């Protein structure tokens, strides 16, 4: 089995599955960057403001940090093969949040409410 | 010291 329904045909040409992952992938976080949740992914959109935040320790702690607009910008760039392309770039802003950010953190605050709903998103993926 | 804890964001 080695994980219950993980794979089972690999793609021909280049997608079926793995593009129509992005149109979902996208749509995911093109929604984490809705007005719906942008009270809160908007930080997300766009790169941790290491000015704006007052962070100075940021590049110590930030090695890659991910931004919504990025991952998005290469679902715009099909750059992503595919939703996990596009969710491990997902996983990376949210990383390098809570890598930086302790849990009663506003940026945390923010990355689990995308965190929630990128991955409820995100299990709506495909992966045939 | 991990990291800073941001100091950032206040959602406005």
């Amino acid at each position: 089995k080695d994980v219950p329904d993980s794979q089972q045909h690999p793609a021909p040409e280049k997608s079926s599955k793995v593009s129509e992952q992005l149109k979902c992938c996208s749509g995911i976080l093109k929604e984490m960057f809705a007005k719906k949740h942008a009270a809160y992914a908007w930080p997300f959109y766009k790169p941790v403001d290491v000015e704006a935040l007052g962070l100075h320790d940021y590049c110590d702690i930030i090695k890659h940090p991910m931004d919504m607009s990025t991952i998005k910008s290469k679902l715009e760039a099909r750059e992503y093969r595919d939703a996990q392309e596009f969710g491990a770039d997902v996983r990376l802003m949210f990383s390098n949040c809570y890598k930086y950010n302790p849990p009663d953190h506003e940026v945390v605050a923010m990355a689990r409410k995308l965190q929630d709903v990128f991955e409820m998103r995100f299990a709506k993926m495909p992966d045939e | 010291s991990p990291a800073q804890g941001k100091r950032g964001k206040k959602s406005a």
